[PDB]
C-alpha cells in the first residue's frame, strides 16, 4: 500500500528486528507494508 | 569443545545452566510455552446465616440496625481492578 | 526533482541450533538410530537396586531386580514452504542475457531462501518437541517438594 | 475462597486493620481470600498485601 | 503428490487397541486438518458426537460434508497413518462396518453418522482420553430411508414406532438407534421442511387430483395401494375448479424449482461414486463424487 | 522464520515483510533585519578616518 | 521542550446519599447529630495550597 517490490540487492543488517513483528504490523505502527506469505515471498521478476 | 552461550549458577554442588529461549520464539511470533495458563477455581458464599448466639470480635463497626436479626443477602466481592 | 532511494535493507536470520542451545544438556544424542528402526517403540532394562541386608528375623532379605519396560517417544516434526512455479520455469531455463541471468540468480536465491526455511524450521521445531517433552514429563514443584 | 463479604463495612474495615479484623460481626461475615497467588488489594490507599 | 496424514500419539496405544485398529484399516475417516502431520484429539468424528450430550445427526451431516475424508492404511505403535482423499484418484475402501449392507448392486456410497448406535464404532483409546468413533458408509438408497426416519420420528414423537425405529434391508433388519430429542440443528432442518410444505402445499396442482380420483373408481395399480380404497374431501373442494395449463405450467416451473431445492436440502454428507466393486476381495474402487 | 509444528494446526508458511519508511521534511527558517544606512556603507569606499 | 505539563482530571462527587443500612467503622468521630438523618450538603476539597 505505498510499497514497491522489485528485486533489490537488500543489504544484510544484523538487528534483532524480528521481535514483536507480526503483532506491530496489525495494530498499525507502519503506514505502508506488503505481507507476503508462501510464494509471493519471492525476489520478483524484473 | 566450542564456546556455548549460556549462563552457568552454581547451586550448592552442581553448576547448572540458565538458558532461555525466548528470542527463539519471538523470532517466530509464536508463543513461548513457559508462559503458561493456571486455573484455579475460587468459591464463594452468599446469603448464609449465622447462627444465633451472635457474636462480634472488633468494637470498631458500628451498624446502625437490629443485631439480633440482619441477614446476608449479597456478597461484595472484588475485582482483579 | 528526484525520490531518493535512502538506503535498503533485510535483516540476517539467525542459525539457531539445538546442539548449541543448553536445553541439550538435558538431552544425550545417541548416534544409533536403530530405535526408529526397531518395530516396536519399548526397551526393557534389567535394572537392579541395592538392598540392606537386614538382621532381625522378620523376612529374608531377598535380592532386587525390576524388569522396567521404557517406551520411547516417536514425533512427527513437519513444516511446508509454498515455492512458485515459474521459479522452477528460470530455474530450468538456462540464462543468458544478463537480465535473465540476473532474475535466475534471484530465483536460486528464492530457492536457497526456502531451503534455508526448512533446515532453519526443522532446527526450531526439534527445539520445540524437546521443550514440549521437557514440558509433558515435568510434574509441578508444589508434587516433587514432598512427592521427591 | 474468594473475597468474600456480607457487608461493605467489613470490606472496609479489612483494609483498617489486616490483622485485628473480625470475620464476624453479629450476623454478617467476610471470607479473606486465600489462594496460590496473593493478590494485592489497593482501596484508595490502603493496601493489603 | 504426497498425500499421506501421519497422525501421532501423545500416549503408548496398547496390544489389545493396536489389535482393534488393525481390524479396522481401510475404513472412511473425517479428519479436523489437511495437513501432514496431526494429533488424534481431533481425529475422528467423536468431537461432534460426545457421550455425554445427545446424538444429533445433522450436524454429524454438516461436519461430514465441510471437513476432509482419510482412509486408514497403516495403524502401529504411537502413530496411525491415513490417506486423504481428493478428488481425481480412486481408493480401495473396505466394508468393516458392524450393520453390514452388501453393495452388490455397486451403487453409490454414503457417509453417515453413527445411527446404528454408538458401541460397535466407539473403539476406544486409553493410552490418551478420546473416543474415535469411524462413520458409516452405506449405499444411498439406505441412506434416504434413514435420513427419513431420523426426520419423522421427531415429528411422531407425539402420535408401530418400532417400523420408524429400525430399518429395512433385503437380507436383515438392524436397529439404530434414535433420541428422544433431534437437538437445534435437526429442528431447523424439520422447521425448514416445515416452512417448504405451508408454502409449497397452495402450489400445489389441480388436475394429478382427477388421476388420483378416477384411477381409484377404475384401475388399482399396485403404486395405489396406500390409500385402502379412500378418497378425502380437500381434494374434492380443489376439484371443484376447471383446469387450464397456463397457471399449471408456472406452478410446474416453480415447483420444478421446489423440487430441486429439496433435493439440495435432503443431499447431507458426502457420497461415494463407487467402480468394480469386488465381492470376494471385499473392497471397492471408489472416488469422491 | 517458523517453527515446524507436530500437532494439526494451520502453517505458516515462508513469510516476508516489506515495510517502508518515508522521510520527512522540516523547514525552517528565521527573519533577520540590515538597516539601509548599514549598506549604503558597506557598498562604498571611504577615505576619511 | 522537557519542561512539559499534564492534563489529569480530578472528579469528586458533591452531596451523595448513603444508603439507609448505616454504618461507622471507626471509633473516635462522635458528631452531635442524628445518625440516621443525615446529608451532605458540601464536599470538602484540599487546595494546591
Amino acid at each position: 500500500e505505498g510499497v514497491e517490490n522489485r528485486p533489490f540487492p537488500y543489504l544484510t543488517v544484523d538487528a534483532d528486528l524480528l521481535s514483536n513483528l507480526r503483532q506491530s504490523a496489525a495494530e498499525g505502527l507502519f503506514h505502508s507494508f506488503d505481507l507476503l506469505v508462501g510464494k509471493d515471498a519471492r525476489e520478483a521478476g524484473i | 569443545r566450542v564456546p556455548i552461550s549460556a549462563a552457568v549458577i552454581k547451586l550448592g554442588n552442581h553448576a547448572v545452566a540458565v538458558e532461555s529461549l525466548q528470542k527463539m520464539y519471538n523470532d517466530t511470533q509464536s508463543p513461548y510455552p513457559l508462559n503458561r495458563r493456571m486455573q484455579y477455581s475460587y468459591y464463594f458464599p452468599v446469603g448464609l446465616f449465622m447462627p444465633n448466639p451472635k457474636y462480634t470480635t472488633s468494637a470498631a463497626i458500628k451498624m446502625l440496625d437490629n443485631p439480633t436479626q440482619q441477614l446476608p443477602v449479597e456478597a461484595w466481592i472484588v475485582n482483579k481492578n | 526533482k528526484f525520490e531518493v532511494l535512502l538506503g535498503v535493507y533485510t535483516n540476517a536470520i539467525q542459525y539457531v541450533r539445538f546442539l548449541e542451545t543448553a536445553l541439550a544438556v538435558s538431552c544425550v544424542n545417541t548416534e544409533f538410530k536403530d530405535l526408529s528402526r526397531m518395530t516396536d517403540g519399548k526397551i526393557q532394562f534389567r535394572i537392579s537396586v541395592p538392598t540392606i541386608a537386614h538382621g532381625d528375623g522378620r523376612r529374608p532379605s531377598k535380592q532386587r531386580t525390576f524388569i522396567v519396560v521404557k517406551n520411547c517417544h516417536k514425533h512427527h516434526i513437519s513444516t511446508e514452504m509454498e515455492l512458485s512455479m515459474l521459479d522452477l520455469e528460470i530455474l530450468h531455463s538456462i540464462p543468458e542475457t544478463p537480465v535473465e541471468y540476473a532474475e535466475y540468480v534471484g530465483a536460486v536465491k528464492t530457492v536457497a531462501s526456502a531451503l534455508q526455511f526448512g533446515v532453519d524450521a526443522l532446527e526450531r521445531g526439534l527445539i520445540n518437541t524437546v521443550l514440549s517433552v521437557k514440558l509433558r514429563h515435568a510434574p509441578p514443584m508444589f508434587i516433587l517438594q514432598t512427592l521427591a | 475462597p474468594a473475597l468474600s463479604a456480607s457487608s461493605r463495612a467489613l470490606i472496609d474495615e479489612f483494609m483498617s486493620v489486616k490483622q485485628t479484623h473480625a470475620p464476624i460481626h453479629y450476623g454478617h461475615y467476610i471470607i479473606e481470600e486465600v489462594a496460590p497467588v496473593r493478590r494485592i488489594l489497593k482501596f484508595g490507599n490502603k493496601v493489603v498485601f | 503428490m504426497d498425500l499421506k496424514v501421519v497422525v501421532s500419539l501423545s500416549s503408548r496405544l496398547y496390544t489389545d487397541e493396536i489389535a482393534k485398529m488393525q481390524q479396522r484399516i481401510g475404513c472412511i475417516l473425517p479428519l479436523a486438518s489437511t495437513h501432514g502431520t496431526q494429533n488424534v484429539q481431533g481425529l475422528g468424528l467423536g468431537q461432534v458426537y460426545s457421550l455425554e450430550t445427545v446424538p444429533d445427526y445433522v450436524s454429524m451431516y454438516n461436519y461430514l460434508s465441510d471437513c476432509t475424508l482419510a482412509v486408514l492404511d497403516e495403524v502401529s505403535v504411537d502413530s496411525l497413518i491415513l490417506t486423504k482423499i481428493v478428488p481425481g484418484q480412486t481408493y480401495a475402501i473396505k466394508n468393516k462396518y458392524q450393520p453390514f449392507f452388501q453393495w452388490h448392486g455397486t451403487g453409490s456410497l454414503s457417509v453417515m453418522p453413527p445411527v446404528f448406535g454408538r458401541e460397535h464404532a466407539t473403539v476406544k483409546l486409553e493410552s490418551n482420553d478420546v473416543d474415535i468413533v469411524f462413520p458409516m458408509v452405506l449405499p444411498t438408497p439406505i441412506a434416504e430411508e434413514v435420513l427419513q426416519k431420523i426426520l419423522l420420528f421427531n415429528v411422531y414423537s407425539r402420535v408401530v414406532h418400532m417400523h420408524l425405529g429400525s430399518v429395512s434391508y433385503l437380507g436383515h433388519h438392524y436397529e439404530l438407534a434414535l433420541p428422544e430429542v433431534p437437538g437445534p440443528l435437526g429442528l431447523a432442518l424439520l422447521d425448514n421442511l416445515s416452512l417448504y410444505f405451508c408454502i409449497m402445499v397452495t402450489l400445489l396442482p389441480r388436475a394429478s387430483m382427477r388421476l388420483v380420483r378416477g384411477l381409484i373408481r377404475h384401475e388399482h395399480h399396485d403404486l395405489l395401494n396406500l390409500f385402502q380404497e379412500m378418497v378425502p374431501d380437500e381434494i374434492a373442494r380443489i376439484d371443484l375448479d376447471d383446469l387450464s395449463v397456463a397457471d399449471d405450467l408456472s406452478r410446474m416451473r416453480v415447483m420444478m424449482t421446489y423440487l430441486q431445492s429439496l433435493a439440495s436440502l435432503f443431499n447431507l454428507g458426502p457420497r461415494l461414486a463407487t467402480a468394480a466393486y469386488s465381492q470376494e476381495t471385499l473392497t471397492a474402487t471408489c472416488w469422491l463424487r
